[PDB]
């Protein structure tokens, strides 16, 4: 997909790491072929050093770290995005990630 | 055609998106085993995805293939069309990169070979090239046969650099250039590998020092035409200053100097100065052992040398 969509990941991954579950998200997006055993270790786990630091963002952290991997993933995997989050039904992120296309 | 020419291309890809974190499907054939570590350890992918590909240039022809056809196709969705649409069509750029970068390798057939690749200072020089303005240059200075002359050509291999620089980049070797009579023909080689055409008229021999004032002009002159804009002219053990001294027509020249008194007359703001006599600008033990196994050609019997020497 075109940079637009990547400066829009980028620029908005407070919005969709704060309105989306961490787990559930996993879960749809790894039933939605988006992810494989690998990359989903390595997109859950981090450096090790943030054990050091709290906890309460850490588990944020690695929902951020999706976003960062998943603008990694072909074209349409955004669409599937816009299919996976209507199937977490977290449709205020849904309308922000749809607002800049079309 | 090849894939080991087309893999230099699109670095900008693999350090945007590729990461070699998530890509630990190591067929044992297609890697050294320790590559799928030390990459990892070299940082992200600024460093670990030029080694990756420094490496994969390494071995022979097939294992790129492997890499792309199988190991690409499990995880990269991207990733298996540019390949297939640049192995085979080939685009007009890319053919004068590979052209010009055959041409690179025709001329050395050492360094050509016996290369290896000293990352740090090769990760801290391009950027100035890639700011390299049109009238600025780029000093680097090191001990005597620091491989200046087989940095400069690591560096300049680049694609980044070809790319930027429109591919067009000219070397030549202060040697013996402290006389000025030994620029004359320096000029003429200068101007016929820009163009091997001459007014030759203009020849008086009543001053030689005129004359090469008349051919700098010149040469100027050519320099600011619309594709040698930016025409990459190195200059190779500057033997002095004072050779500078007529190399000074506003071109995105870049020098190797070998002598302190030529590295310390350039002025550090309008010229760029890197150094090799330095901690972090020398190798490292994994880049003499890369050197020692390049040159001894003995993995096993790698471990019985002593740690000297640099």
């Amino acid at each position: 997909m075109p940079k637009r969509h990547r400066e829009h990941i980028r620029k908005n991954l407070n919005i969709l790491v704060e309105w989306t579950n961490y787990e559930r998200l996993a879960m749809e997006c790894v039933q939605q072929g988006i992810l494989t055993v690998q990359m989903l270790r390595n997109t859950q786990d981090l450096n090790g050093k943030p054990f050091n630091m709290d906890e309460k963002d850490v588990r944020v952290e690695q929902h951020r770290r999706l976003l960062l991997k998943i603008t990694q993933r072909g074209p349409t995997a955004y669409n599937l995005l816009i299919n996976a989050l209507r199937n977490i039904n977290c449709l205020d992120a849904a309308v922000l990630l749809e607002s800049v296309d079309e | 055609y090849q894939y080991k020419d087309i893999l230099s291309v699109f670095e900008d890809a693999f350090v945007d998106n590729f990461d070699c974190k998530d890509v630990q499907d190591m067929p044992k054939s297609i890697l050294s085993k320790e590559e799928i570590d030390h990459i990892i350890m070299s940082k992200d992918a600024v460093s670990g995805t030029l080694r990756l590909f420094w490496t994969l240039l390494s071995k022979q022809e097939e294992m790129v293939q492997k890499f792309v056809e199988e190991v690409l196709r499990i995880n990269y969705k991207f990733l298996m069309s540019p390949i297939k649409t640049e192995q085979r069509q080939p685009s007009m750029m890319t053919r004068m990169y590979i052209e010009q970068r055959d041409r690179l390798y025709n001329d050395n057939q050492v360094f050509a070979k016996y290369n290896v690749s000293r990352l740090q200072p090769y990760l801290k020089l391009r950027q100035a090239l890639l700011e390299l303005r049109p009238a600025k240059n780029v000093l680097i200075d090191g001990v005597l046969g620091s491989g200046k002359t087989w940095v400069a050509l690591d560096v300049c291999l680049s694609y980044k650099v070809q790319c930027k620089m429109d591919f067009k980049i000219f070397w030549l070797n202060l040697k013996n250039c402290n006389s000025p009579e030994t620029v004359l023909e320096m000029l003429q080689k200068l101007l016929y590998q820009i163009d091997p055409n001459w007014t030759s008229r203009s020849d008086h021999s009543s001053n030689i020092k005129l004359r090469i004032h008349s051919i700098q002009a010149e040469l100027r002159r050519l320099l600011k035409s619309k594709p040698y804009e930016n025409c990459l002219l190195v200059l190779l053990n500057v033997q002095n200053a004072k050779a500078w001294n007529a190399f000074n027509l506003s071109c995105k020249i870049l020098l190797t100097t070998r002598f302190k008194q030529v590295t310390d007359f350039l002025s550090a703001a309008t010229t760029t100065h890197i150094s090799l006599d330095h901690h972090s600008m020398t190798l490292t033990p994994d880049e003499v052992k890369s050197l020692l196994l390049k040159y001894l050609d003995c993995r096993p019997q790698d471990l019985p040398r002593e740690v000297l020497t640099t």
